[PDB]
């Protein structure tokens, strides 16, 4: 459709803190699903893990 | 319905691989030359309608368009088994036949000069289509058909198609050989220029490279132009056979390319192909396990693009998608993620998440397969900049050298000045640089 | 006994008592110390038992 | 993982002794001529990585790397059945071909030019290893190529990988023959220096004992260079043994010498091999005991290392470690231990609790062993000083002469001077003197530059 920069600032704004909400649920879910794993001894989650920070950029948030 | 895909073959090169990728499409779907499905494809477990379209009820006809600013190469293809499986109301033929001159301006004023036959002809197989997500571009970058034509057609794809997904298969100019078409940078920047404006997915095709895997890999000491596109066809069935073996995932176009392209600037595509063997080497089927059909893919020996040695930039991989197709086990695939992160057999993006998609994907049921597994590679490479970073040291090269503009400032689009040219050459530039930056933490504010 | 043998390994139970947890299989025990080396030298606390337990069966 | 090693092997000698151990290598593997490991080799129970590369999922490939200043080598070693077995990236062959001219120096300069491609191609070979250790040197210390490339090659090694191991496996020239190559002092010399300065370990393999070996016990009256390297690769199928047979200790290189080198300077192997048979005598596998090999052993005609008489230092054993292959029981080893040390068969460290190591070790499985009971020495001999003093009495004897030095002047590196032979005198002063020092308590202080 498109103050409208304004309108496009603050839109971009709300999406990285709903981003930046949703990345540190995720990070909870992760040590939620860390303990699960320690219970229940599931490779396949740890394997899931793995896979998902290749890069690290999980790995600083379940360090946290 | 299907995403129906109209798959468009420009100038010599890109109607050579179009071409070949047909007849490769057909075989492994047991399609006749004619359009007809064969008697033994009776596995009617292919998407035909996103490559393919039915004329009737049981004969399949590609989607394939084949466009040539000379009628040469288009009567050529017309002069093969395939002429039937291509619809020929899709077909827009520039009138004039001369070609571009391998100049990608002629290439232009060419589409520019057949702009209401080629949307005819685009009109033509959109109403045959009954979910085009869009069109599907294949020629040469360093000729003036494949080149010009090509940027034309995708311009105006663009502007005229503005909500439908535009993918390329661009074949590069050779950036490791000193090219004979002293305007082949030329053709390189205009296409790369539209690539940057007009263009959503370049896949870039390497004749180095080609020439490249052919003599270490194929052990072909001289590839021909027929090799190269037998290759590209190769390349073109392994990217199609999620269409020709439908499965559980990875069923539509932008669930394949999701992952590999994060923002819309990353949008230059690497592919790779595994297992690489020489024509000789046929003979034994080798059971590779997952781990060892990655370790081959991840050996540059099997890796379809010839990058440069760059020393002084650690180039890393920004994403990776491994298409595997054949016989998978699942124990496998995991000890062969697991063994990959150890091993860090793959650099990531240190700004985000990065990682190698894996799909399990069947063979073409029609074609009998060699190999007991197949794997494709999809990947954004920085070390793919070396190759870019080539081709943009040889447009510089020319352009300082003001070698052949006199032979673009013939051409309209060419003839008051080259600024198009230089402001392509810095827009590579500035991908390399950012294929390059995508290897580093710094990524995240690169190009701000 | 051949009811062990064929069930419970009994005698391969011994030689991989032997192997494993005799440390008979030195070169792996000597990649498995190795690996541990960051992890051991690291304080007890700071060990998660799932990356220990992937540490092992990635040694192995 | 397995700590792969990479073989050098330079010069003519040098080569061939590379060359036939990375084949014996290859047939205690069960590896063919090409590679590939052969059909009846399914006990994968062997760590072929410390010494090969998978080329593909069936063939494994040395990790072997042949050097030489002249191609004649080289293209000998390609020229072998086993030409296939190597990875042909892990080959370098000088492009000039011409060799050092049994000049250390030039052989020197050669390396020195040649730096760039040779540590492309030592990098080539490293990258099919999976987790290299270091690499071994094979060559002649009396010509150029395996004496001047390979103290150019360690050089360049230790610029670009000072924290790896460099072991050599250095031919010394024969002492006991007047070598017609006058000058084979003065490049042993200066190759020497080289391996006192940018090597860790070189061991010395004298040509003169190889040649008296083959003449007593192998009946040959002029022994060839071929059958130097044949011992050489059985040599290095015994060292290498212990990675093909693996087992709950010794399993790698650092943990078996960590007891036996105790300072840098004390660099200077002895080798031993047990029991010492003619190639007619493999039939009858002899029940030997711990006992008796410890008592073959002990025999100067059984160990593989051409120690001089130093009548000036008494010269003793500090340690001694016995690599045993084939059925050893531990209770016989015990008892060996106590008999030869009631025996008083062994001498000991005088400032420092020493005994004699034991070591015992699996044959290959895919190797039929034609003999019950095999055994490697290691022991650390003072008397191996007087070896270094040799050698260096004989650079003295042609420097003193200038004899064959112009040659040598020729090569940038004894240019100028022939300060690598006075180098390798005043090393090999220092090694008798730390020899004589370590038989006497006062070793505590050897190699104190107080003491020194």
């Amino acid at each position: 459709l498109d103050d409208t920069v304004q309108l496009v600032s603050g839109f971009e704004a709300t999406i990285n803190k709903f981003d930046k909400n949703f990345s540190a649920h995720l990070l909870d879910l992760l040590a939620r699903l860390s303990i699960y794993s320690t219970s229940d001894c599931e490779h396949g989650m740890a394997s899931v893990i793995s896979r998902l920070d290749f890069n690290g950029f999980y790995t600083e948030r379940l360090e946290r | 319905m299907p995403r129906e895909i109209i798959t468009l073959q420009l100038g010599q090169c890109g109607n050579q691989i179009g071409f070949e990728f047909w007849k490769q499409l057909c075989a492994e779907h047991g399609i006749s030359p004619e359009g007809i499905v064969e008697e033994f494809a009776t596995e009617g477990t292919d998407r035909k309608d996103v490559f393919f379209y039915q004329a009737d009820d049981e004969h399949y006809i590609p989607r394939a368009v084949l466009l040539d600013l000379e009628p040469r190469v288009i009567h050529s293809i017309l002069n093969s088994p395939y002429a039937k499986l291509y619809n020929p109301e899709n077909i827009y033929l520039s009138e004039h036949g001369g070609g571009a001159g391998n100049n990608w301006a002629s290439g232009f004023s060419q589409g520019e000069k057949i702009h209401e036959d080629i949307f005819d002809i685009i009109d033509r197989e959109a109403d045959g289509s009954d979910s085009l997500e869009g069109f599907v571009l294949c020629h040469s970058i360093a000729g003036g058909t494949g080149s010009g034509l090509g940027s034309y057609l995708l311009e105006r794809l663009n502007d005229r198609y503005p909500k439908k997904l535009v993918q390329t298969y661009s074949v590069f100019p050779n950036q490791d050989e000193m090219s004979d078409v002293v305007v082949q940078p030329y053709n390189s920047l205009l296409t790369l220029k539209r690539l940057t404006q007009n263009a959503d997915c370049v896949v870039v095709l390497d004749n180095t490279a080609l020439n490249r895997i052919a003599t270490d890999r194929l052990h072909i000491q001289n590839p021909s132009f027929s090799q190269i596109n037998q290759l590209v066809s190769t390349i073109m069935s392994a990217s199609t056979t999620t269409l020709r073996y439908p499965g559980y995932m990875n069923n539509d176009l932008i669930g394949l390319i999701a992952s590999l392209i994060p923002t819309p600037r990353l949008h230059f595509l690497m592919t790779g192909y595994t297992p690489l063997t020489t024509d000789q080497s046929v003979a034994s089927v080798r059971k590779t396990t997952v781990l060892d059909v990655m370790r081959r893919l991840l050996q540059p020996k099997n890796v379809m693009v010839s990058t440069g040695r760059d020393r002084q930039t650690n180039h890393c991989y920004i994403a990776i998608l491994n298409i595997i197709q054949g016989e998978v086990d699942p124990t496998q695939v995991h000890k062969s993620l697991q063994r990959i992160r150890e091993r860090k057999l793959a650099n990531f993006i240190p700004w985000g998440p990065a990682s190698i998609q894996v799909a399990l994907s069947r063979k073409s049921p029609y074609l009998p397969s060699a190999h007991r597994v197949s794997g494709l590679m999809m990947a954004n490479h920085t070390s793919i900049s070396s190759l870019f970073e080539r081709t943009c040291r040889q447009y510089d090269k020319l352009r300082k050298r003001e070698a052949f503009l006199e032979q673009f400032r013939k051409e309209d689009m060419f003839k008051d000045n080259f600024d198009e040219m230089d402001t392509s050459r810095e827009i590579v530039q500035q991908l390399i640089d950012e294929y390059h930056a995508a290897t580093r933490p710094d990524y995240i504010s690169w190009g701000t | 006994l051949d009811v062990l043998n064929k069930k419970y390994s009994l005698l391969d139970h011994m030689q991989a008592m032997r192997r494993y947890l005799l440390l008979g299989q030195g070169d792996f025990i000597r990649h498995l110390m190795d690996l541990l080396k960051p992890e051991l030298v690291r304080p007890a606390t700071t060990l998660y038992q799932h990356n220990l337990t992937g540490i092992l069966e990635t040694a192995v």
